[PDB]
This record gives C-alpha cells, sequence and structure tokens, in this order.
C-alpha cells in the first residue's frame, strides 16, 4: 500500500510536493508512475521512470524517488492544476498499487472506448468491452482500474502485449477473467459473481510498456485513459 | 554436376501387374532418393523419400528400395490408378536439386495448401513476378524453393530462399542466374519469383515448394519415418502457374 | 578520501558492439569504486531486477570482483533470464543460478541493433542434447545431426546449430532487438575490492 497526504495546497505561483511512502517490494524494487486526474475527466499520465515526462506535459512537474520514498514537485503553481495526483506503483505481489490520491486545493489520435456498463443483481454477470484505435495495438499493454463514485482509483487486471501474462487483483481473483483480442483490437473483462464491492467506473487503460510490469518493471505507465463505463450492482 | 537417368522410358502394364523402375546415379547419392507421381495436369505428389520411407497417405504397394548407384520402385499390387509420370530426385547437393528425364507408366501392354498467382502470356524481353501464398503453417520457419517444368519435358529446381534463421539468401541455377530474383515475405506469407530477360525457354510451368524445416529442435524427438516427420519437415507441392513467352 | 578508480561501466553499457547471446562477453570490474548510481545516466532502462540485494543498498555492500555479462535478445526472451527460468535462451544461450546475487538490465535497442534489410549478425543457439550449466558458454558450431545418419555438411536433416535474429526496424515490440547486462558480485575470502562510495 501507498500512503499519500489527503490534502495539499498553495497559492499560484508557489511549488508544492506531493510524498508517496512505500515498501521496499513496490518503490525502490520497481518505478513509481503518477498520474493526474481533473474533476470529471480521466488520468493523466504525468511521470513515468520516477524522473521522465511524457511529450504533452508541462516542464512544471518533476519526479524523485529516494529509496522507499517518492515526491512529486510542481513549479509555478496555476489554476489548471487543482486535481487529484495518484501515486501508482509495481509491487512484487504481482499487483499494481495506488496512493490512494492527494487532493490539491490553489487558493485564489489514440482513442480508447469502452462499453458493456449496466445494472445487475448481486451475484449476476456482465462483460466489458474496450476499442483500440490509433496504435499497433500488440505491442502495448492493456489495464483496467475502477474507481468508485467520489474515490480513488483501483486496479483490476492487466495483459500483457502478447496475452501470454495476466495479473488480477486479489479483490477480484477468480471472479474477473480478461482478454484480448488483436485480430479487432478489442479488450474484454467477463465479470463473474458481483458483489456489491464491485459499482465503480471502470477504465481502459493503454500501457506504454509491451511486457508485463514485472518484466519491464522500469518503463510501465498508463499512457492513454479511455472514457469509463458505469456498472451497478444493486438489488 | 550429377546426373540421374531412368532405365524404362515408357513402360506398359496391365492392372494387376508388378512394375519396377530405375534411377542410375552419376555419382553416389547414398539414401538422398525421392520419388514423385505426376499426373497430367497437376502437381508432383512425393512417394518415397529417404529412398527407402513412403510418404504418409500413399499404399503399401509403394516399395522404396536401393542405396548408393542403384535405386528401384516397386509397384506389385492391382495398380488400378498409378497411370503417371515417375520421377527421380536427389537431395545430395541440399539447395540444387537435380531430377530424373521421367518414366511413363502405361496403364495397358488439410490446410496446409500453396497458392500460386500470376503467370501468362508475356513478349520475350519483358518481365513477370509470381507469388506464392502460404497457408496453414507457420512461414518464416521454412524455405522455400521453386521449380519449373516445361511441356513435355521434366523437372527442373529454378531458385532457393532460406529462411530468416538462415540469412535469408538466396541461390539459382546456372540457367536463371542473374534473371530471376526471388523475395520473401514472412508478414503477409507470400514468396516471389522476379523474372526478368525473359526468353523462349522460359515456357513452363513453376510451382513453388516448401523446404526444410528451420525449427531443428521439434525434429530431433521426431522418428524419421513417423508421420509427424513428415507434416514438419517434408515437402509441399502448390498448383503450379503457366508462363508462356512467344512472339 | 577522494572518489578514485570508478568502475568502467560505460565500456559494458556504452558499447558500440555488444555480443552475441551464444558468445556474451565477460567483463572482469574489479579494484575500483562502482557508483551505481551513474548507471541510470546511460540510457533509459527498460527492466531493472535485482535479485538476492536490493538496488539502493548497493553502494553499501562491499565485494570482491563483479562479473558484467552482455549480450543482445528479443524482446519475448528478456523474460528468460531470470533465476529458474526456461527457455531456448535460458537453458542453451545464457543460464542463470538458482541462488543468482546481483541484477539484470535490459533495455530496447530498435535503433542501432536493426537494420532496414534485416541485421543477420546476432546468433542464437536454438537447442542442444544437454542444457547449459550456470554461467557456461557454449562456442562450438559443430553441424547438429537431427536425423538418424551422420552428417557431412549442411543438409536436409543436418542443422547449423546457431540461427539469425534478423531485426528489422518494422518488427513489433517483442521481436526488436534489447540488450541486456547482467552484474554478478562475487564473496569470496579475498579482500573485497569493489565498494560502494564514501561520503
Amino acid at each position: 500500500v501507498l500512503t499519500q497526504p489527503p490534502s495539499a495546497s498553495g497559492t499560484p505561483g508557489q511549488r508544492v510536493t506531493i510524498s508517496c511512502s512505500g515498501s521496499s517490494s513496490n518503490i525502490g524494487s520497481n518505478t513509481v508512475n503518477w498520474y493526474q486526474q481533473l474533476p470529471g475527466t480521466a488520468p493523466k499520465l504525468l511521470i513515468y521512470s520516477n524522473n521522465q515526462r511524457p511529450s504533452g506535459v508541462p516542464d512544471r512537474f518533476s519526479g524523485s524517488k529516494s529509496g522507499t520514498s517518492a515526491s512529486l514537485a510542481i513549479s509555478g503553481l496555476q489554476s489548471e492544476d487543482e486535481a487529484d495526483y495518484y501515486c501508482a506503483a509495481w509491487d512484487d505481489s504481482l499487483n499494481w498499487v495506488f496512493g490512494g490520491g492527494t487532493k490539491l486545493t490553489v487558493l485564489g489520435e489514440v482513442q480508447l472506448v469502452e462499453s458493456g456498463g449496466g445494472v445487475v443483481q448481486p451475484g449476476g454477470s456482465l462483460r466489458l468491452s474496450c476499442a483500440a484505435s490509433g496504435f499497433r495495438f500488440d505491442d502495448h499493454a492493456m489495464h483496467w482500474v475502477r474507481q468508485a463514485p467520489g474515490k480513488g482509483l483501483e486496479w483490476v487486471s492487466v495483459i500483457s502485449g502478447d496475452g501470454g501474462s495476466t495479473y488480477y487483483a486479489d479483490s477480484v481473483k477468480g471472479r474477473f477473467s480478461i482478454s484480448r483480442d488483436d485480430s479487432k483490437n478489442s479488450l474484454y473483462l467477463q465479470m463473474n459473481s458481483l458483489r456489491t464491492e464491485d459499482t465503480a467506473l471502470y477504465y481502459c487503460a493503454k500501457d506504454r510498456s509491451y511486457g508485463p510490469p514485472d518484466v519491464f518493471n522500469y518503463e510501465y505507465g498508463m499512457d492513454v485513459w479511455g472514457q469509463g463505463t458505469t456498472v451497478t450492482v444493486s438489488s | 554436376e550429377i546426373v540421374l537417368t531412368q532405365s524404362p522410358a515408357t513402360l506398359s502394364l496391365s492392372p494387376g501387374e508388378r512394375a519396377t523402375l530405375s534411377c542410375r546415379a552419376s555419382q553416389s547419392v547414398s539414401s538422398y532418393l525421392a520419388w514423385y507421381q505426376q499426373k497430367p495436369g497437376q502437381a508432383p505428389r512425393l512417394l518415397i523419400y529417404d529412398a527407402s520411407n513412403r510418404a504418409t497417405g500413399i499404399p503399401a504397394r509403394f516399395s522404396g528400395s536401393g542405396s548408393g548407384t542403384d535405386f528401384t520402385l516397386t509397384i506389385s499390387s492391382l495398380e488400378p490408378e498409378d497411370f503417371a509420370v515417375y520421377y527421380c530426385q536427389q537431395r545430395s547437393n541440399w539447395p540444387q536439386y537435380t531430377f530424373g528425364q521421367g518414366t511413363k507408366l502405361e496403364i495397358k501392354g488439410s490446410e496446409v495448401q500453396l497458392v500460386e498467382s500470376g503467370g501468362g502470356l508475356v513478349k520475350p524481353g519483358r518481365s513477370l513476378r509470381l507469388s506464392c501464398t502460404a497457408s496453414g503453417f507457420t512461414f518464416g520457419d521454412y524455405a522455400m524453393s521453386w521449380f519449373r517444368q516445361a511441356p513435355g519435358k521434366g523437372l527442373e529446381w529454378v531458385g532457393f530462399i532460406r529462411s530468416k534463421a538462415y540469412g535469408g539468401t538466396t541461390e539459382y541455377a546456372a540457367s536463371v542466374k542473374g534473371r530471376f530474383t526471388i523475395s520473401r515475405d514472412d508478414s503477409k506469407s507470400i514468396a516471389y519469383l522476379q523474372m526478368n530477360s525473359l526468353k523462349t525457354e522460359d515456357t513452363a510451368v513453376y510451382y513453388c515448394t516448401r523446404d526444410r524445416y528451420a525449427r531443428y529442435d521439434i525434429l530431433t524427438g521426431l522418428s524419421p519415418a513417423g508421420a509427424d516427420y513428415f507434416y514438419y519437415a517434408m515437402d509441399v507441392w502448390g498448383q503450379g502457374t503457366t508462363v508462356t513467352v512467344s512472339s | 578520501p577522494n572518489v578514485t578508480n570508478l568502475c568502467p561501466f560505460h565500456e559494458v553499457f556504452n558499447a558500440t558492439r555488444f555480443a552475441s547471446v551464444y558468445a556474451w562477453n565477460r567483463t572482469r570490474i574489479s579494484n575500483c569504486v562502482a557508483d551505481y548510481s551513474v548507471l541510470y545516466n546511460f540510457a533509459p532502462f527498460f527492466a531493472f531486477k535485482c535479485y538476492g540485494v536490493s538496488p539502493t543498498k548497493l553502494n553499501d555492500l562491499c565485494f570482491t570482483n563483479v562479473y558484467a555479462d552482455s549480450f543482445v535478445i528479443k524482446g519475448n526472451e528478456v523474460s528468460q533470464i531470470a533465476p529458474g527460468q526456461t527457455g531456448n535462451i535460458a537453458d542453451y544461450n545464457y543460464k542463470l543460478p538458482d541462488d543468482f546475487t546481483g541484477c539484470v538490465i535490459a533495455w530496447n535497442s530498435n535503433k542501432l541493433d536493426s537494420k532496414h534489410s534485416g541485421n543477420y549478425d546476432y546468433w542464437y543457439r536454438l537447442f542442444r542434447k544437454s542444457k547449459l550449466k550456470p554461467f557456461e558458454r557454449d562456442i562450438s558450431t559443430e553441424i547438429y545431426q537431427a536425423g538418424n545418419k551422420p552428417c557431412k555438411g549442411k543438409g536436409p536433416n543436418c542443422y547449423f546449430p546457431l540461427q539469425s535474429y534478423g531485426f528489422r526496424p518494422t518488427y513489433g515490440v517483442g521481436h526488436q532487438p534489447y540488450r541486456v547486462v547482467v552484474l554478478s558480485f562475487e564473496l569470496l575470502h579475498a579482500p573485497a575490492t569493489v565498494c560502494g562510495p564514501k561520503k
């Protein structure tokens, strides 16, 4: 589990650091990622490899990792920086862990479309689909991330570029099944025996890395995010 | 350099009689001998490989014998539809195949598929490119060879493209060196034969054939006479294309 | 004391020519100060997996000598370099012990080790009768007999033991060339000549 401060504040022009504490099996052993989620939008990859920055990210964001801890520096706060920032890493227990999120408050083309959500009774079934366009589908790994209404991000499953290695979260182990079809550029997720805790907003994320995060533990990162689908488990 | 001569030119035998075919080897093609059956209008079908092993799918009446400078094909059954031409192929020089003249045998007296496109009437000094689309097997782990048969004459090898594992180089026969070019495209599983500066002697039906399996880790645990060895290692012939060149 | 005798990691990581996986080059690193922080300055690494040790604590441990093994493989075969793994590379090209103490570094080299017409200069042994022992190199190029008859040169049942990768830039990730460096830390009874920086 990654520990983040619950909140953070800063006036425009200042710099604010967001801390992230982890264990020796997730941070230090592997690399750390940072994600920004504006209210009502999908998360955005800000930092990978603990210090690297994608092309469409301003120079105001810088990453640092010292031992088993990491931090995110945002120099020159703007009104557009008010969002939720998450700390992500790969744990040696074969699961992706998020930091819970830190809410920052200031004082003063590749596309992924998802479908298959709906309302089901507790214990039913549902299959989500994700169509990919604009990139080589077999060269990038795919992730599934769900987010409860008004809560943090939670990783569900991942499948490698060749579809050989698949990992699932402990909460959905034995109930969810992930699969990909390179011939039609589709990502599937079979959900069986749903609980009330499975009510969330499921995201379809593209990884910049090909192999699973346990092999390429130094470059993984959810680069492209799609518009999620709402599932509801209600009686 | 090695010359293969078949003793009987035309053999006339009624159904139910025994047939014996001979093949002389200039020099020793020890156990590097194959026998093919070609019915008129079809591709040659492999009967005996290694001069003793029968192909998986032919009756037990086809008995291959001989080792060294003399080889014998024996057909000793009812012989109901064995009316075809039988050729003697040697593979001592692995890339360079040489066939016999052929023996006429008159009657009175799966998803692994190769499809070939192109080939038509062409002026002498022009050019023509043939294609060989593969299916049913992994294209890239195999080599590809090209053969041609002039109308009324025997078989001869044209070229040979190696797999990606062994450099992918090309070798050609002395009659087609500098004129023909063989390409390979593993992404779409197709083989090409770029023919340039044609002549009237190039009028023939061109075939493409699967060659040595590059994945020898599978061939180690397989018996040479087994059905798996023939399915993985041996040849696959496709329907040829007629290339007519004249004024 | 002033930091002197920096271990030459640039000659291994920033080398122009990398060896094949069947003839992986072993470089002995001894009697020098090893700053394991300069590794991240060479190239953006794709994989950094340390076995038996912690990557952040590498600057605190003293060792007698360090061996650096460098070779080239494809993307799908980078999973085979690990203690207790199977595959053609992990069994017949380069095998690590089960008690391996070190770190494996891999990064994509599609921009250097790949040619437009195919780079057939990198070879790998596909199969051998007996699996390799830990830290064993087989350079013999005798013709492998796949059939039941003795071989007399390249033929139908004969096989050259080394096969080429044929790296092309249009190949997807997994078949693209990857340069892998493996570090082995040895703790003998001799004085530990390879130590970390002291501040």
